[PDB]
DNA sequence: CATTATCTACCGCAATATCAATACTT
DNA sequence: AAGTATTGATATAAGTAATAGATAATG
């Protein structure tokens, strides 16, 4: 009877936010008119109600004007005014939706968008208008679908969305009113006055105007309060009832909320290919894996939640809670006669203080929001439906509270189902606690010994979390370590450990799954043994080895008396070098690795605050070590990069009849595409964006049009193909492992590389994951990718220059001259493309006579395809057929040998 | 008695970094005669002069020959130009120094502590007669240096703590048209407003006679500049240049608030003033409508306003009780929530 | 040949007003 | 031919002159 009770709440929790908000603060008006005249945050809800009640007549009047203007049908004599002209632009859109719903949508979106976009006390007007328009169109779609189901353009242009958003935002600005108190400096007399709540203004940054909306400090004073949850309600939140399993890409996840399987940000090609794959039916395994991930139950850790609530109510700055502060602390202004360098330093300090203060406020607000959700979901069981991104990795549909969040969100989550520890449950819980404390190179027995060494500390930290030694704070994952300490205290209370029913998920992870895939694909013995694919006696740490190498490099380079080298000679650490290497193998840049290492070492503060200069040399040493360390992965990613270049710099032969004629070179519209081992189609979304000044009521925003067809960003394709391929393989392995575990009946959820389950079923899960990795990687995926590209891009021609003096080039020159007289006009590369295309069309004719005659015809590219040495030999522009490079040689290494490995996932 | 360099020596130089120099001694003599610097400085024999971005050094050599100052200093950072100047002016009383005039720390080191060049402070009533600063900012990519120097005119901090010092500026013609603008002209901007508020300027020379239409007719007929041709500047590829004379004047307003109000008010420079006020802050439109009794000022665009009206509006802005703070006016790109 | 931005992957962010030329309809 | 809307170009602020580290495009 638990499902039916939760079913009613979810239908209530899936109620329209616009209807609830209409009823919510309308109710809050009743107590205000009864209790008395006040300005508490309940009166903030009252102010929102008053804003709605005064804004509704203006929207009604605008609808009346548009309806009365659209009645006539002669556009020349109608709407001579500029304002009345745009009425034909937008009016047929506004009449669809209830004006009250429209008003509440505008108010809620404006409240939600505050302190966003780099504005101190507001949001950029372009974001505000486009977001209001998008919310209105989504509400329109929901209403249309619901009424169509009840009774038994299609895509709104971004220009119309921006126009509607600006109209409504301005019309609310003209209405919103709030009272502020202040003194005048003539007489130092304290006075009161009311002002509009919002004021549209402009700002500058490096010589550029930013149309910004501004929200009054009086409004912010209440929007900071904990009643923000009451004033604004989330739309997507964790579910109590079992999610509907993934079958159709247009129907799944939430019971009443439609979502797509892929998170296609700004491209329709990925949507089209995913829809084609769904219609064909090649992603049933993906459906099964997503259902397994999204079918597990969770509940909030009550004791850890109580501890977090007490720490937050204290108000002091905890490990990750920023704390509570009310006003900024700005240093005294320097004298106006001081040097411009001093003035610039003071302005930089002011900017830094404002940045830190805003970031701390945002952290506090997010933590308060998270705790409010946790309190609203205390005790009950919660479900996480899972979506997928284009590159293939899984994410939930609850952005606010999820296990992919920070340490607090993870520690506040446990499995609703409990399973007995059995013979190995206590051992694996102790392993998990050892994992949470940053020690991993030690074997399982040593981990158990480390956990056994600190029973008294565990008992203290569990009997009294605060007001004690607080050993859980000095852990890399504090809240999860606290939950683990709680459960070990409970089991040590019992005389028989193997009878305790537990709820704590155990962390099992594969260190650098990308490196594992490199070693597996290349068949490299050295990489496999370094990454523990080969069975060994103890886990081996690639991060530790490369960190020792970087220590050697810095010892060599310290002879220059460098302060950074002297300090970090004995301070190079596993964490910094690991954060550098994990992304580096993925293809990070020098500046990216510098950013990561500086970010990780900045809290240590061993060097100066401006450690970028030092981290430059540190990254240089790291790259110098990695170049010698890794070769097979480097070769594989180079083959991927060469393939990316060839695919990007290619033109199909079916583009047109004559040419695009847009410049000498037709635009490039070729993106790298292939198929995951589970049948999902991966498409790189990278493209160019064309942003045009779109006029609106408030101002002329600077937005693009994602529906327009644009060229492909070659640099982004090159940078994205390798990591996208690697992580698609990783997520496919994760999906297969999840599907098999769900078939076996385990409770399975995962965050990318790491896999979560109870301590009793960890061995079965480990066996399942080894088997699934073997099954997925038994095939030569690099070769299969080569044939996939060959079949997908067989009729493609490159573009390149050629020597004027090449003997074959003069033949191409004559064929150009020959083509000119045959076509009757000047010869072009586009004419060559058309001639090649029609020749392939001739081969498509089933008539054998036309085929031989078609084979008799000679085309410029047709000369190249007969040739086999012009590309190697390589002015004038020439057309080269798309010849992808040969795959790098594959070393000899048996895949199945890792089945006996112990520290593959640990 | 310093050796004036020639066109053949100028052509030998390789890198100019966009800087263009006038090289005609006759035109320089005419310019100096028009300036008549001896009128302002009754005793230029003891005068000390500093040069920013000297370059060829023709102007420095001609100035020293004509006036015989006491101590003359040059600050050049370009490498080839530095070797050229050092090689040419060896064994001469004229001084050459290697320092970059872009960095404020260079000025602080030169005047404050090391004290190679020690100017004397004068009163603010009259132009300092013992300090002359001549600079060349003809480079196309360094107008920000000129605007920062005008802000230093306003703030009385960088080099103007010594008082009112005259500035002779070789600087591009486009920035000259923007800077020397008058109310109502299409080239009116914050350059012109700052110039009007903090100094008085007179055009002294121009490179192309075609560009004189952009300026004001009364102003050009008053100044009577010395028109020359593009031949007399060695690098001919660049845009035409202009020479201006900057004289600091006394001002009575609060620089920070005036700066804020002008910058925010004049963004919509072609909007009637009865509409542009609401962007100053919340309720600014109502407040300024209440406090502005004149109905002739409420229909003039900010491009048509002058420094007096801008100072008046600054005064009303300060008398505003509910004024937004001017320090919290920026966007922080470092901060971004960017939640997943 | 110097310049010129450009920098792992994702997971709901990076400009605007004004003025001149041109072509389009009337 | 004379308006008139469209399309394109240009200035704004005023130390990212806050990297050779490494490099693929540019004109
Ligand atoms: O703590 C982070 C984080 O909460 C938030 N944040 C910033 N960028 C992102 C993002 O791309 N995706 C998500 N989910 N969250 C984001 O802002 C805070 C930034 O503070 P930090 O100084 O700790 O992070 P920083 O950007 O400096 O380093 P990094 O995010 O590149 O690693």
């Amino acid at each position: 009877a638990l499902n039916i009770f939760n079913q009613d709440r979810q239908k209530v929790l899936e109620n329209r936010a616009t209807e609830a908000a209409r009823e919510r603060w309308k109710h809050d008006f009743e107590e205000a008119k009864a209790r008395g005249d006040i300005s508490i945050e309940k009166n903030l809800n009252v102010k929102l109600w008053k804003w709605y009640n005064e804004m509704l007549p203006l929207v009604k009047e605008e609808i009346n004007h548009c309806r009365s203007l659209l009645s006539e049908k002669l556009s020349d004599k109608k709407g001579l005014n500029k304002v009345d002209t745009n009425r034909l632009g937008y009016g047929p859109y506004l009449t669809l939706i209830d004006p009250g719903k429209m008003c509440v949508i505008t108010i809620l979106e404006l409240l939600k968008l505050n302190s966003t976009g780099g504005v101190i006390e507001g949001m950029r007007t372009a974001r505000a208008v486009i977001s209001v328009g998008k919310a209105i169109e989504m509400e329109f779609r929901s209403e249309q679908v619901l009424k169509s189901e009840s009774q038994a353009k299609i895509l709104w242009p971004q220009s119309i969305r921006a126009r509607i958003g600006s109209v409504l935002i301005s019309m609310l600005i003209q209405v919103a009113k709030v009272s502020v108190q202040g003194v005048d400096p003539v007489t130092k007399a304290k006075v009161h006055g009311e002002a509009p709540a919002f004021a549209h203004g402009y700002q500058y940054h490096n010589g550029s105007k930013l149309g910004v909306l501004k929200i009054h400090k009086t409004l912010i004073r209440q929007l900071n309060g904990e009643r923000l949850i009451a004033s604004v309600q989330p739309q997507l939140l964790p579910m109590l009832v079992e999610p509907k399993p993934w079958v159709n890409w247009r129907s799944g996840g939430y019971h009443y909320t439609q979502s797509t399987l892929l998170r296609t940000k700004d491209s329709p090609e990925q949507v089209a290919y995913l829809k084609a794959a769904s219609d064909n039916g090649d992603i049933d395994r993906v459906y099964d894996g997503l259902n397994v991930l999204g079918r597990t139950p969770w509940t909030v850790n009550r004791k850890v939640f109580d501890v977090v609530s007490q720490v937050w109510n204290k108000g002091e700055g905890f490990l990750d809670i920023p704390g509570a502060q009310d006003e900024m602390v700005l240093p005294p202004a320097p004298p106006k006669n001081s040097d411009p360098s001093i003035l610039r330093a003071w302005k930089l300090q002011v900017k830094t203080i404002a940045n830190k203060f805003s970031s701390d406020r945002s952290n506090r607000c997010d933590t308060n929001y998270k705790l409010e959700i946790a309190r609203a979901f205390l005790g009950e069981k919660l479900y996480f439906p899972h979506n997928l991104d284009f590159r293939g990795r899984a994410y939930p549909l609850s952005p606010h509270f999820n296990h992919l969040g920070n340490d607090m969100s993870r520690g506040l989550l446990i499995f609703w189902h409990g399973k007995k520890l059995g013979p190995s449950g206590l051992k694996w819980l102790k392993i998990h606690l050892s994992n949470l404390f940053g020690f991993d190179k030690l074997p399982l027995k040593d981990r158990v010994a480390f956990t056994e060494s600190h029973l008294q500390d565990i008992k203290d930290s569990a009997e009294n979390p605060l007001t004690g030694d607080r050993w859980w704070t000095t852990a890399d994952k504090p809240w999860q370590a606290l939950a683990t300490c709680f459960e070990l205290n409970e089991v040590m209370k019992m005389d028989n450990p193997e009878e305790f029913i537990s709820h704590q998920p155990v962390h099992q992870d594969g260190t650098c799954n990308g490196l594992q895939h490199y070693a597996a694909l290349g068949g490299d013995v050295e990489g496999a043994t370094q990454v523990n694919l080969v069975p060994s006696d103890k886990p081996q740490d690639v991060y530790a080895h490369v960190a020792r190498l970087v220590q050697k490099r810095l010892e060599i380079a310290a002879e220059k008396g460098d302060e950074n080298a002297k300090i970090l000679k004995d301070k190079i650490t596993r964490k910094v070098v690991k954060q550098t290497v994990m992304t580096n193998v993925y293809g990070v840049t020098y500046v990216g690795a510098t950013f990561q290492i500086a970010k990780q070492l900045s809290p240590i503060f061993d060097d100066r605050k401006e450690s970028l200069d030092f981290s430059k040399y540190l990254t240089k040493h790291v790259f110098s070590a990695i170049r010698e360390l890794f070769h097979s992965a480097h070769l594989i990613q180079d083959w991927l990069g060469e393939s990316a270049k060839r695919i990007s710099k290619s033109i199909r032969l079916d583009v047109d009849e004559k040419s695009f004629k847009n410049g000498n070179k037709p635009d490039f519209m070729s993106s790298v595409i292939w198929t995951t081992p589970l049948g999902l189609p991966i498409v790189q979304p990278y493209r160019e964006e064309s942003k045009k000044q779109v006029e609106t009521n408030l101002q002329t925003v600077f937005i693009s049009d994602p529906f327009a067809v644009n060229p492909v960003n070659a640099r982004r394709q090159k940078a994205g193909l390798p990591p996208n391929f690697i992580h698609s393989l990783d997520a496919s392995h994760m999906l297969l492992s999840a599907a098999e575990c769900g078939k076996q009946g385990l409770d399975f959820a995962s965050v990318h590389d790491s896999y979560w389950t109870h301590a009793s079923d960890i061995d079965t899960m480990n066996v399942v994951l080894r088997e699934q990795f073997i099954k997925l990687h038994e095939v030569d995926l690099v070769l299969r990718l080569k044939e996939e590209f060959d079949q997908r891009y067989k009729n493609y021609v490159k573009i390149g220059k050629l020597k004027r003096s090449t003997d074959l080039a003069q033949k191409i020159i004559r064929i150009r001259k020959d083509l000119s007289r045959k076509l009757g006009r000047s010869t072009t590369l586009a004419d060559e493309i058309y001639f090649e295309k029609k020749r392939q069309e001739l081969l498509n004719s089933p008539l054998i006579e036309d085929r031989n005659v078609g084979e008799k015809m000679v085309t410029t590219v047709s000369l190249f395809e007969d040739i086999t040495d012009l590309d190697a030999l390589e002015g004038m522009s020439v057309l080269l057929p798309l010849r992808l490079p040969e795959i790098p040689p594959k070393g000899d290494f048996d895949v199945t040998v890792l089945r006996n490995s112990q520290y593959f996932f640990s | 008695s310093v050796p004036i360099p020639g066109i053949k020596d100028i052509s030998k130089l390789k890198f100019f970094y966009g800087f263009k120099y006038l090289w005609n001694p006759t035109v320089y003599n005419k310019i100096f005669d028009k300036l008549d610097l001896t009128k302002t400085y009754k005793h230029p024999e003891e005068l000390k002069v500093l040069d920013l971005y000297p370059g060829v050094g023709i102007q420095s050599a001609i100035f020293y020959n004509k006036y015989c100052p006491r101590q003359y200093s040059l600050l050049e950072k370009r490498s080839s130009l530095y070797k050229f100047l050092n090689a040419k002016f060896e064994g001469s009383p004229l001084q050459i120094l290697k320092r970059d005039p872009y960095d404020w720390s260079t000025y602080s080191n030169l005047i404050d502590e090391e004290r190679i060049f020690v100017p004397e402070v004068q009163s603010s009533d009259h132009i300092n007669d013992k300090f002359l600063t001549v600079a060349n900012v003809t480079g196309e990519g360094s107008e920000g240096l000129i605007m920062q120097w005008l802000s230093c005119i306003g703030n009385k901090n960088w080099l103007y703590r010594f008082g009112k010092v005259k500035m002779l500026l070789w600087m591009p013609s486009t920035t000259a048209r923007k800077l020397l603008a008058r109310p109502g002209m299409h080239s009116r901007s914050k350059c012109s407003v700052v110039r009007e508020a903090f100094t008085d300027t007179k055009l002294i020379a121009i490179s192309d006679a075609n560009e004189l239409k952009g300026f004001d007719s009364q102003c050009i007929e008053e100044w009577d500049p010395i028109l020359f041709s593009a031949a007399e500047i060695w690098p001919t590829k660049g845009k035409p240049i202009a020479l201006v004379e900057m004289d600091p004047i006394d001002f009575d307003f609060d620089v920070d608030n005036w700066d804020y109000v002008t910058r925010h008010l004049m963004i919509l420079k072609r909007t009637p003033l009865n509409t542009v006020m609401d962007s100053l802050g919340h309720g600014g439109q109502q407040y300024f409508n209440s406090r502005i009794t004149d109905k002739d000022l409420l229909k003039k665009c900010p491009i048509d306003l002058t420094n007096d009206e801008f100072i008046y509006l600054t005064k009303l802005f300060m008398e505003w009780p509910f004024k937004p703070d001017i320090l919290m006016d920026f966007v922080d790109m470092y901060q971004t929530e960017h939640s997943g």
